[PDB]
């Protein structure tokens, strides 16, 4: 059930494409694994790309798929050890319905616009709520420093 | 050959095994009598904590012998 | 006509799975569906089909089966009637769904006593002054004060009993001697509603007991809310109460 | 409108009832159908314990929904 949904899901989105979602690195040997790049466009995360990559369960789409940050990112919603807290996947509001692309256009919003009010990185959130323009500084620091490079 | 695992606050099953038996099916038939998936899933016996792969023969786990389970919850 | 046409509706009240009458496509699958061969929810008039139904309710945990339909906008609200989730599972499953709400209902309560029988699945509340409970679905007297099945035999003899059974019991205090460790080093804690032992694995700074759906504290080891559940403040550890978190190292708990 | 009311004993009962009607009305219609007297009555429907005085409306409990009976017993 999971590959059948998988494979679908594939075709369609490589017969469109995404322009925030390249590199659609999709073993077909194991198709509960891909690898892309977020690709942003809001400062202060427009100067660089971000490596992640999404694991779906046996019981996928019944069960939530999770993505991990290959690049690490200075972001409040993503420790730094890869987790991020999106809500869209969530064991307790997934919805069987939920599409990739979607999963990947609310974390590219996510990462485009944090949100404090679920962080991993409770400092970081502190900081994006009251000093907005030093966090803005060192993300984009971080962005060049550490963040890959944006294919066109 | 029969043996006990302790779940929840009270319950007792009686699971249907053998020696052969890996860890993963014990888990499996567990979610067959509890409904608590094998990943969230982890079972201790005397002191150490069953890993996956290995089989029931390798612990000496005999007849009648009682498990114990505790849940692994993954934060969010 | 319209007399008809309004009438037409107590009709679907007859039978519990309301069929489809215009083919649609069912938005889990990418299945076409022909008219009868695919079912719409009541409370939601959303349109699936055979297998995703019933896939949605196997791997749901919940006593009620939320409707699986999301799309660019809103997320449905809407519930799978008992009537459709009996009319989609077989007799084994369906018996699968309603014993999850019974435990998670006897787990939430911490006034429930269970059968010590293995296997069993009788139980029952109790009161304080309670002594004995005759278990109805094996007819064993379960003791209340010791907590534990004894017959034949008094609770002084049944404590003596236990005492020379656990005193040369190897594998039972080296697996008691775990948990005594796996506690006091801050590895696991017990579930403060139901008591059952759990690990957090990665993640934040909660979780979700999936026994008794109890919100649990990482960081504080202890409740997350009061006895009102997800929004009470009246009890718990009080995070981002006035701005101030439950812990200094708390960084997410809800 | 019928439900069903399981006991844990496997035996599942059919009562008509509506849904103004209270937890306390659907108690008394198990004790003339069961002999159990209310106070010792104890219902659940999806994994919330039933209390007295709202009505099957509020609990959202339809036609041919299960609730399930426990004991509750009295020192
Ligand atoms: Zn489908
Ligand atoms: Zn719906
Ligand atoms: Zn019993
Ligand atoms: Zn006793
Ligand atoms: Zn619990
Ligand atoms: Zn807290
Ligand atoms: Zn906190």
């Amino acid at each position: 059930a999971a590959s059948r949904r998988l494979m679908k899901e594939l075709e369609e989105i490589r017969k469109c494409g995404m322009k925030n979602f390249r590199n659609i690195q999709v073993d077909e040997a194991n198709l509960l694994t891909w690898q892309g790049l977020i690709v942003p466009d809001n400062p202060p995360y427009d100067k660089g790309a971000f490596r992640i990559e999404i694991n779906f369960p046996a019981e996928y789409p019944f069960k939530p798929p999770k993505i991990t940050f290959k690049t690490k990112i200075y972001h409040p919603n993503i420790d730094e050890k890869g987790q991020v807290k999106l809500p869209v996947i969530s064991a307790e509001n997934w919805k069987p319905a939920t599409k990739t692309d979607q999963v990947i256009q609310s974390l590219i919003a996510l990462v485009n616009d944090p949100q404090p009010e679920h962080p991993l990185r409770a400092d970081l959130a502190e900081e994006y709520s009251k000093d907005r323009k030093k966090f803005c500084k060192n993300a984009e620091e971080f962005t060049k420093k550490y963040g890959e490079k944006r294919p066109v | 050959m029969q043996i006990f695992v302790k779940t929840l606050t009270g319950k007792t099953i009686t699971l249907e095994v053998e020696p052969s038996d890996t860890i993963e099916n014990v888990k499996a038939k567990i979610q067959d009598k509890e409904g608590i998936p094998p990943d969230q899933q982890r079972l201790i016996f005397a002191g150490k904590q069953l890993e996956d792969g290995r089989t029931l023969s390798d612990y000496n786990i005999q007849k009648e012998s009682t498990l114990h389970l505790v849940l692994r919850l993954r934060g969010g | 006509q319209q007399e008809g046409n309004y009438l037409q509706h107590v009709q679907l009240d007859q039978r519990s799975l309301v069929l489809n009458t215009e083919p649609a496509e069912c938005p889990v699958c990418y299945s076409v569906l022909a008219p009868g061969e695919a079912v719409v929810l009541r409370e939601c008039l959303h349109t699936f089909c055979r297998e995703c139904l019933q896939g949605t309710i196997r791997n749901s945990q919940e006593a009620e089966v939320s409707c699986p339909f999301i799309d660019n906008t809103y997320s449905c609200s809407g519930k799978l009637l008992e009537r459709e989730i009996k009319a989609l599972l077989t007799p084994e499953d369906y018996q699968r769904f309603l014993d999850l709400g019974i435990s998670i209902a006897e787990n939430r309560s911490a006034f429930s006593y269970h059968c010590k029988t293995p296997d069993c699945k009788g139980w029952c509340f109790f009161e304080d002054d309670v002594n004995e409970f005759t278990c109805p679905v094996c007819f064993h007297v379960n003791c209340l004060l010791c907590k534990a099945i004894h017959e034949q035999m008094n609770c002084k003899e049944y404590q003596e009993d236990l005492a020379l059974r656990a005193q040369n019991d190897v594998a039972a205090r080296q697996t008691t001697e775990m948990l005594k460790v796996m506690l006091q080093q801050g590895e696991a804690m017990r579930c403060p509603q139901c008591q059952i032992v759990v690990q957090k694995k990665d993640g934040a700074d909660w979780i979700r007991c999936t026994v008794c759906h109890t919100e649990i504290c990482w960081v504080t080891k202890g409740p997350r809310w009061g006895p009102g559940g997800p929004g009470d403040t009246s009890g718990g550890c009080r995070c981002r109460v006035n701005g101030i978190p439950c812990h200094p190292s708390c960084q997410n708990c809800h």
